[PDB]
RNA sequence: AGUGGAGCCUGCGGCUUAAUUUGACUCAACACGGGAAACCUCACCCGGCCCGGACACGGACAGGAUUGACAGAUUGAUAG
């Protein structure tokens, strides 16, 4: 559960940067490169201060045996971009009701985590 | 030596405003300086639409209220001291009367 | 100018206060008592002056009490 | 309630010494006027107060989400026994002679 | 000046450094107290619970300023101190110990505060 | 023992209230006014703002 | 006007120290008969003239109620010391002043009569 | 209700649980004190403060959240 | 001159939702409660601190009631 050749089939650049190069990139970069709702997340988001949830997922993703995913880092927010040094963890995404614990990948770079966590249905009346 | 004084005066009752104004303008000449008269600048509409229905389920009552401000300006060619000393006192009540160092 | 009051003791008004708020004269007072008869010690009326020789003794002269009432010498 | 008797005094004399005392209510708040307890949102500002007020002593008078504390005769009694100040001290309410 | 007794002398200066906010009562307050020169007076109790609190403010008093004098019952130092309220049935905080504890500068006028004072020149 | 009990509110219509009640959804800001639509009704006289057409 | 609040916003900011006052010394200066207050604008003195048909509690005993009334307009709403300087006023007549008639109405049906 | 509630066992508080505040000198012959779990200088400190000796985390508690040793 | 028809908008019914907060039902509920609410707010749901038990009385209690926290466990929060 971790970088590039590895959950990747869908290859070459999400909207700009290869995510085979993006892995040994930083995100430093990443903003600054071809992903501009990143780069307004953050720019002007600027590392939000959920240190301490970005410590636990260095955190898990370390006390967990690397050959495997992170035990549990739950998240109430839903607007991380997936980064870097973030692919791997296996992130709890909080949608106002329930955690919704997803391993980001290669391919999920650049998607918000609230994009695989859902607060909605596939609306049914019967149907 | 003369020093050209504004006079502005605001206020939002008209009749008040010239009553004020008519005293500016006699005491000024009552006691020697500029005389010069009403520059009349326009009012000022201040419009602000409210609805009239709170928990507005019915009818969309929309209700209005305007406030009218007035202004005009003073500027008198008259000796810069004597020119705020003979207007400015004897009016407290109602209307704003703003004497100008400026235009000089 | 005139002294209103919401109580003025037992030296009330009308030639009680012919010589005690001032000696200048007065053109007339309306008190709601009827000053010869009851002698009943009440105020809620007012007091009328001229201000020439009256404004001196009266703004020390309020905030006391000749009885238990309380003088507001307030001038308007 | 926490806050002990050093910093209800700065409030409890801030009291006594106008005769008036002032405040807002606002969780989002923090501060209160007059020397407060420096940005806090409506607490010991107030606790204190009511504190004291609960016992008598001042009348909270309130308007626009705003407290207006009325020392009454009593705490000009009983911030002068409270501060074992000397037992006349003219606490601003009585300096004018109208 | 004057000629107060001590121990009643004793009761009010424990009494005014309470007031003061700073008769370090107890002995965190006072091992932070009696450790500085900020300390002026240290009345001890000899009725301690465990006497080598005694000997542990005895061992604080001796630098700093040494101030040593003994009453007994740290319940009547700690009425002398003020936690208890006295007229009452009981209180809120109604009568506990304050055993040993330091008076950080007595911060008034006489013979309260001056015949001790006094006494402490006279005793030390 | 609070670290908690309040979150930046300077944006939109979650961040003000009336100033002689709290109340959202027609907080006038104009000239000063600081009022919900509803509340101010009440207290349109001491102002000077007044309706003659 | 620079670099002040807009004249169109003064002339808004004239009332809304006229509505929070009479707010307020309705909720307070009833038990005078709460008739109104008066803020003239005079040079170095607000003289604020309390309209009322019982002004034996204005001043308290020797101005004592004075100095806490100014106290609270004199320091909450803005004013220097030697501004906020307080007057009565004993209204002449009473049947026309409605206000305080349904204040002394309340003195008679919250206050107690048939 | 909206979801919160909560039970509470000085969870709304705190008491940990006895507290071992400074009683800590080695009392010789009168008057020494000697350094148990170690003494903290600092400025916020007074001069009696001792240290959470957590041990490689040395916490003074007069201290706010620092001064902690890690030997 | 249109609407309704068309796409879509907003509001509402209904359903659905853990929540689709609430007010309203011909005129006198319905792009209505300037209601253009991201979360914030927020009512609602799903979760957490915290007490705002101030005060009248009483008890714990200066040996520590309480506070503060390392760091760990925890958790959305190394939020003592």
């Amino acid at each position: 559960v971790e970088q590039k050749k590895k959950r990747t089939f869908r290859k070459f650049t999400y909207r700009g940067v290869d995510l085979d190069q993006l892995l040994d990139m930083s995100y430093e970069q990443l903003m600054q490169l071809y992903s501009a709702r990143q780069r307004r997340r953050l720019s002007r988001g600027l590392r939000r201060k959920q240190h301490s949830l970005l410590k636990r997922l260095r955190k898990a993703k370390k006390e967990a045996p690397p050959m495997e995913k992170p035990e549990v880092v739950k998240t109430h927010l839903r607007d991380m971009i997936i980064l870097p040094e973030m692919v791997g963890s296996m992130v709890g995404v909080y949608n106002g009701k329930t955690f919704n614990q997803v391993e980001i990948k290669p391919e999920m770079i650049g998607h918000y985590l609230g994009e695989f966590s859902i607060t909605y249905k596939p609306v049914k009346h019967g149907r | 030596a003369i020093h050209r004084i504004r006079i502005t005066l605001t206020s939002r009752n008209v009749k008040s405003l010239e009553k004020v104004c008519a005293d500016l303008i006699r005491g000024a000449k009552e006691k020697n300086l500029k005389v010069k008269g009403p520059v009349r600048m326009p009012t000022k509409t201040l419009r602000i639409t409210t609805r009239k229905t709170p928990c507005g389920e019915g009818s969309k009552t929309w209700d209005r209220f305007q406030m009218r401000i007035h202004k005009r300006l003073i500027d008198l060619h008259s000796p810069s001291e004597i020119v705020k000393q003979i207007t400015s006192i004897s009016i407290e009540p109602g209307v704003e009367v703003e004497v100008t160092i400026a235009d000089a | 100018y005139t002294a209103f009051l919401g109580n003025l003791p037992y030296d009330v008004t009308e030639e009680s206060i012919k010589e005690f708020f001032r000696g200048l004269n007065i053109s007339a007072v309306r008190l709601p008592r009827e000053p010869s008869n009851p002698e009943r010690l009440k105020g809620f009326g007012y007091a009328e002056f001229e201000d020439l020789d009256s404004l001196l003794s009266a703004l020390s002269l309020n905030e006391e009490s000749l009885g238990n009432r309380r003088i507001r010498v307030d001038v308007a | 309630m926490l806050m002990p008797k050093k910093n209800r005094i700065a409030i409890y004399e801030l009291l006594f010494k106008e005769g008036v005392m002032v405040a807002k209510k606002d969780v989002h708040m923090p501060k209160h006027p007059e020397l407060a307890d420096k940005n806090v949102p409506n607490l010991h500002v107030m606790k204190a107060m009511q504190s004291l007020k609960s016992r008598g002593y001042v009348k909270e008078q309130f308007a626009w989400r705003h407290f207006y504390w009325y020392l009454t005769n009593e705490g000009i009694q009983y911030l002068r026994d409270y501060l074992h100040l000397p037992p006349e001290i003219v606490p601003a309410t009585l300096r004018r002679s109208r | 000046g004057g000629v107060m007794d001590v121990n009643t002398a004793l009761q009010e200066v424990l009494k005014t450094a309470l007031i003061h906010d700073g008769l370090a009562r107890g002995i965190r307050e006072a091992a932070k107290a009696l450790d500085k020169r900020q300390a002026h007076l240290c009345v001890l109790a000899s009725n301690c619970d465990e006497p080598m609190y005694v000997k542990l403010v005895e061992a604080l008093c001796a630098e700093h300023q040494i101030n040593l004098i003994k009453v007994d019952d740290n319940k009547k130092l700690g009425e002398w101190v003020g936690l208890c309220k006295i007229d009452r049935e009981g209180k809120p905080r109604k009568v506990v110990g304050c055993s040993c504890v330091v008076v950080k500068d007595y911060g008034k006028e006489s013979q309260a505060k001056d015949v001790i004072e006094e006494y402490f020149k006279c005793k030390k | 023992q609070q670290l908690y009990w309040s979150h930046p509110r300077k944006f939109g219509q979650g961040s003000r209230s009336c100033r002689v009640c709290s109340n959202r959804h027609g907080l006038i800001r104009k000239y000063g006014l600081n009022m919900c639509r509803q509340c101010f009704r009440q207290y349109a006289k001491d102002i000077g703002f007044i309706k003659l057409d | 006007m620079a670099v002040q609040i807009s004249k169109k916003r003064k002339f808004v900011a004239d009332g809304i120290f006229k509505a929070e006052l009479n707010e307020f010394l309705t909720r307070e200066l009833a038990e005078d008969g709460y008739s109104g207050v008066e803020v003239r604008v005079t040079p170095t003195r607000t003289e604020i003239i309390i309209l009322a048909t019982r002004t034996q509690n204005v001043l308290g005993e020797k101005g004592r109620r004075i100095r806490e009334l100014t106290a609270v307009v004199q320091k909450r709403f803005g004013f220097p010391e030697g501004s906020v300087e307080l007057y009565a006023e004993k209204v002449a007549t009473r049947g026309l002043c409605a206000i305080a008639q349904a204040e002394s109405l309340r003195y008679k049906l919250l206050g107690g009569l048939a | 209700k909206k979801s919160y509630t909560t039970p509470k066992k000085n969870k709304h508080k705190r008491k940990k649980v006895k507290l071992a505040v400074l009683k800590y000198y080695k009392v010789d012959e009168n008057g020494k004190i000697s350094r148990l779990r170690r003494e903290c200088p600092s400025d916020e400190c007074g001069a009696g403060v001792f240290m959470a000796s957590h041990f490689d985390r040395h916490y003074c508690g007069k201290c706010c959240l620092t001064y902690c040793f890690n030997k």
